[PDB]
């Protein structure tokens, strides 16, 4: 009945956000989704996506016939000509997905470390790091404490001697 | 007491690629590459006509086909392959240069060229472009000796462009299925047709000789045309076997051309044409026809290509 | 007690390029442009014939050179730079764009066109198409009048296309030295060839003068070609200096030609042509030949761009 | 008579795999290699490398002739097209490699991360960051003990004590 | 006791674009697109000939406008567009392959090809090649019967290239305003012009008839070109309405060729032209002109695309 | 009058350096640029700089012509192909600046962050990390062990004991 964060997993339960926090106390389990996180990331993406929805203001007219075939010289000329082109777009079009992909994939895992970060800067010394992106919390954390990690209103003051303890022995 | 660090997944995979990876599992994807094609000329909008059994050349000379078009305008035109530039058998010298040009014309306005005969017959018609009964291209008059086998009198007919646009300026050149029916027409003697501007110059001769029957005829006009400046003149001198133009073209404003097989709609409003249809898509590129024209996504190869709208998926342990 | 995480390194570095850095050393890298060639012509699997002295044009009109090949067969077609369309003087008209057609014919497959003639001479035949002795083009027939100066008769002359693909008909105008040449030969008077199908009209005239000898000959036969629709109909209306066909020529299929300098092996297996060679590589871009033709990588200005197989090299601190 | 891991230098010894570890203790001094981390970033190359050895479907014919040079106009509009378009491909050879090298140096760059941090992740409380990417072992880790951590198998709890005390004082 | 660690940032902050963000605002930016342009031709190091009223074609022929350039040499070659290749009405055949080919010529030098002509003028002048006096085409020879309506003897005039660069040479025909002013030249009788060489052979007949006045004139001579193989042979055989040439061209180098509307300058340094000017940058786009010519930045639609050169600007928590 | 360092805003004031200090002390507050960070993000934006420098050799000469307009369907397809390139640099121009762009400010970041977790390993266990990109140190720090810090000559083993006191208690 233990839970545990990113690294070797993620939530299929997480359904309100992209990123999220996962917590057992005494209250029980609990799950809530962090929005600056994923709001963060949604904003990126989507950043792409309006890039990519620009669309050309060039105009382009026939060149050829496809009832009455031109001369044979201009049209094959064409016919190579255009064949090089798309051989071009196909190009760009398969290394710009590719390219967008790695990075939309990495800016991704990105938001995931910045926001462990954050968390393992709030608690201080009052945590360590379980090494599946869980912090085992060394004092007494009711839902109100933490509620107070979520909205970034922890002090880690206020528990400092009380985990340094538990920690120490 | 603990909390946990994490992200969202799903069951509901979609494999896209990477620069390392192939087929790489995220949350979420979209297509990049438009294949849903709408099988009509979406037309809402847009001034279009749908010439039908119309040749788009056969607006400047006048087969029966085009009387309706003799001086449309339109923002869209449409040509179909059941249309025809030709009631009697022939065809355009520079054919598809006059196409291209007629395509973004935004139609034609024609203008009496005032051309006046004597000791001439003018009433030349064939059988091939019945309108009624038999007769000829309405733009242009066919010229014969006035009996038979009679001399046809040396000419020099003149024209001015008198207005601020280039005048489109088209004569006939009549092929014979035989010296006999030549003679016939415009008389004997060697015939020339030569064509004067200031910036054109070229001769033109006829070649009587037997050819395959099409629409039951054997005999030949071959349409030429040139772009005369304003104020420029072109010089028609010549003895038979010409086809003279009745009134010139101008060019309307701006407009595009497609090649079509498929009806029309006005509700559906459009941007990007092909012969199959219409491509309406913000994405990027498109698999359906790279011949496709007006303001289109870019043509590629591949069929699809699916961009990562989400992370990497990654399941749940059980 | 201590733990170190490391990783590898060489002596043996090998600089690359990247967005910033200019020079930077990796592990260890590989080469993307390609620029070893093999200098013969890789065949196998491919049907192959080395034209050599036979001009790809001159398959249809068969000069003795091309004798071999007048109903060849091929899935890869090799031109030769000592190879002739022609033993008596003169060149094809559209000649280009004819080799072009020729070249992903896959062959030729020829049909006896059926002409017969009276009261004139076939037997034309010269010094420069020398086989066993003076003979003439194997698949033309050069036609005088009778006798010398004699008359030649108006004549009128045939050809249906029975077959399901279009049929490469070849004619040809003789130009000869003089006028008293050329009244020798076909008789007194203006000459006149016309050539009429369904989507084709022109006229001929031939053009007597004197020109530079060449093969010791200063006449010239130029050559004029087009494609017959099936079920549609050649008609040939001429009175002399006319090069007549014997038979046409059909496409057989698909192939692809190329004009090389190096021999050809049957053992080494290619996708890729140059007149140097053959390039087999699985690498995306090469710096051999930009007019490459086949399925090839594309070209490049660079002779070498290296991709990092391998990590930033950081050298041991010793 | 130290050692040192990366962060100025790598280890021309490690001849056996990407990434390694090197420890020294009672028993003296040791080399061993990671199987994970080194697969990982050969697996990723070598994606890189399929996909550049895709070859074109795409089949070209001869568009002018070497031996009989065709007509001045139509010869130099060929010739300036497919100048233009050599300019092109030359172009995006040079971006691509450039571009993919990059990559290929910065994911190198980010496996020997993630492996430092989860080594770090291991070890817990029971050692600290010496800054030249080893771990001072504020116990006694015999050869066992050592390949313990590479395998994962280090169980921080079992040192815990021993560890703090050396830490503390 | 604390250290904070931080970056730099500015209040002047200037937006640009990512994969992700539109207006992402960083400390500095460059411009990479060329905008900046020169309006002189700089010409520094470069020897420049400005034709001006001189056609690039009429250095060949040579009407007055041109007898500076007539062996000209350079290394860029400006074009005007008052310039004009004609005093006597008329344009050269195929003009554009023809000026590409003398854009980068390097210029031209000219030799005698050596025709002596019997019974016959020579000294066929009008009064639109005015030279002190009037005149004609200074390479050329305006060629008549010998009295009025004479009969012009059927001539032969043949030259050989002896030297190792091909051999521009240009001859023209002549079209009268009418049979009656081309009888009272070159005398009665069809007339024909053939051109034979050993890789060319063409024929030329004149077109007389009436045309507008250019220049007050209503007759016009079509100039025709060929390129002749070294140690290869012209022939022209003629009867009249012949412009026979004087001399040859011979292609001196490189060069390149531009159109211009804006003044020279041989102080500013450049190597990439338009109309309009030069463009010096070292940036790699420019969105000047499209048909910008020389070494030049690549054209693009954009006005502007800034590069980061430096970080993302932050701005600091008052 | 607290001091904060990078996440959550820059310094308007550091205006010798891209990255750098800024202590308090007894002394007073100061501001340090860092020399090596700062040459290091300069040499790979110049170096972006003269890639895109790089000019071409390739020369191209005219193909129509402005004065005299040539024949209109060999006119209409160099134009069309004219068009169809540009089309091509246009995009290639895009997306160059816009990805060198998304690399240039990423890699920025990462200079930022090899500096920070640079300075946290000097300090080993003689400090905390504050949250703002600040490490407060518990012990006595006047400016010459600020500048120790900045130099890269900080001795964590000269200040252990004071500082572990202070922080456990
Ligand atoms: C999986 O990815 C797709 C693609 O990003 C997501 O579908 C997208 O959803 C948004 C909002 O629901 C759509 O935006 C729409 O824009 C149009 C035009 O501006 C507007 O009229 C609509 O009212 C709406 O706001 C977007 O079009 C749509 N994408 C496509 C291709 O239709 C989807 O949400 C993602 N999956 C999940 C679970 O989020
Ligand atoms: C330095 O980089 C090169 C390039 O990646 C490495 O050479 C490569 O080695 C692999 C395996 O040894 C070769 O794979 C081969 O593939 C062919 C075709 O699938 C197969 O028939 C062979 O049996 C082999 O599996 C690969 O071709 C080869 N690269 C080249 C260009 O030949 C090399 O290993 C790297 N250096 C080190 C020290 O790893
Ligand atoms: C904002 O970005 C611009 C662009 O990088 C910076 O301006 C650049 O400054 C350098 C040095 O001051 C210039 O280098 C110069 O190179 C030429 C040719 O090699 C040389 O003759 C000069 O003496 C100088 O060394 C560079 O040209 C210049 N960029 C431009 C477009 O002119 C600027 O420094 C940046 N802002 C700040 C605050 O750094
Ligand atoms: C141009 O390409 C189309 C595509 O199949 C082909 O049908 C057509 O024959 C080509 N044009 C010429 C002149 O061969
Ligand atoms: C119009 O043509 C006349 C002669 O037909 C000519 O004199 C005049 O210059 C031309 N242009 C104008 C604007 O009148
Ligand atoms: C074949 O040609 C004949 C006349 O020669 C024509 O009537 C017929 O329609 C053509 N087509 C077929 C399929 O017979
Ligand atoms: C096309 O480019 C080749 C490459 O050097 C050149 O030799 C050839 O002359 C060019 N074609 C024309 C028509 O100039
Ligand atoms: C030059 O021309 C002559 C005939 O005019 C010919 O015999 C010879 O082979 C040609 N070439 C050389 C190099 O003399
Ligand atoms: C080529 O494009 C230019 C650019 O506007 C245009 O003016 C010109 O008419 C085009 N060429 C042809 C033959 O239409």
């Amino acid at each position: 009945g233990a839970i545990a964060g990113f690294i070797e997993n993620g939530w299929e339960g997480l359904i309100d956000g992209w990123y999220g926090f996962r917590h057992q106390n005494a209250q029980g389990e609990g799950t809530a989704a962090d929005y600056k996180s994923t709001q963060s990331a949604i904003d990126q993406i989507t950043g792409k996506l309006n890039r990519l929805i620009e669309k050309t203001n060039q105009q382009f007219e026939l060149i050829d016939n496809e009832f009455n075939e031109v001369e044979k010289q201009i049209g094959n000329v064409i016919n190579w000509t255009r064949d090089s082109i798309t051989e071009v777009w196909s190009y760009n079009a398969e290394l710009l997905v590719a390219m967008e992909n790695q990075h939309t994939i990495d800016l991704a895992d990105s938001e995931m470390d910045k926001l462990y970060e954050r968390v393992k800067r709030q608690l201080r010394e009052n945590a360590e790091e379980d090494g599946t992106g869980c912090f085992e919390i060394f004092h007494k954390c009711d839902d109100d404490c933490m509620a107070s990690i979520r909205n970034n209103t922890y002090d880690h003051s206020k528990y400092r001697e009380e985990a340094m303890q538990n920690r120490i022995q | 007491d603990k909390i946990c660090l994490g992200h969202h997944a799903v069951s509901n995979g979609t494999k896209v690629n990477t620069l390392t990876e192939r087929g790489v599992e995220v949350v979420n994807a979209t297509e990049t590459v438009e294949r849903t094609n709408i099988p009509r000329i979406c037309s809402k909008g847009k001034r279009t006509v749908d010439l039908g059994q119309c040749g788009l050349l056969g607006t400047i000379t006048g087969p029966p086909q085009c009387d309706q078009f003799l001086e449309f305008s339109a923002d869209l035109i449409i040509e179909r392959r059941e249309g025809s530039d030709v009631c009697y058998p022939g065809k355009f010298v520079n054919e598809e240069a006059l196409r291209q040009i007629l395509r973004e014309s935004g139609g034609i306005d024609k203008e009496a060229m005032g051309f006046t005969y004597s000791g001439i017959r003018t009433n030349g018609a064939t059988s091939a472009c019945r309108r009624s009964g038999s007769s000829f291209y309405a733009e242009m008059k066919w010229l014969l000796s006035n009996t038979d086998n009679a001399a046809f009198p040396q000419m020099t007919k003149s024209y001015k462009n008198t207005r601020k646009s280039p005048a489109l300026i088209v004569w006939g050149i009549h092929h014979s299925v035989s010296t006999a029916e030549q003679t016939k027409l415009y008389g004997s003697g060697n015939k020339l047709v030569t064509v004067g501007s200031s910036n054109y110059q070229q001769s033109f001769v006829p070649s009587p000789g037997a050819r395959p029957q099409v629409n039951g005829l054997s005999g030949r006009i071959d349409f030429h045309w040139l772009m005369l400046n304003p104020n420029d003149t072109v010089t028609f001198s010549f003895n038979g076997a010409f086809i003279a133009p009745d009134r010139a073209s101008f060019l309307r404003g701006k407009s595009m051309g497609i090649q079509s097989g498929v009806q029309v709609d006005a509700n559906c409003e459009g941007d990007c044409y092909h012969s199959g249809g219409t491509i309406i898509s913000n994405l990027p590129f498109q698999n359906i026809d790279s011949r496709a024209v007006g303001k289109c996504p870019r043509y590629v190869k591949q069929r699809s290509l699916l961009l990562a709208t989400g992370m990497k998926n990654v399941p749940e342990i059980p």
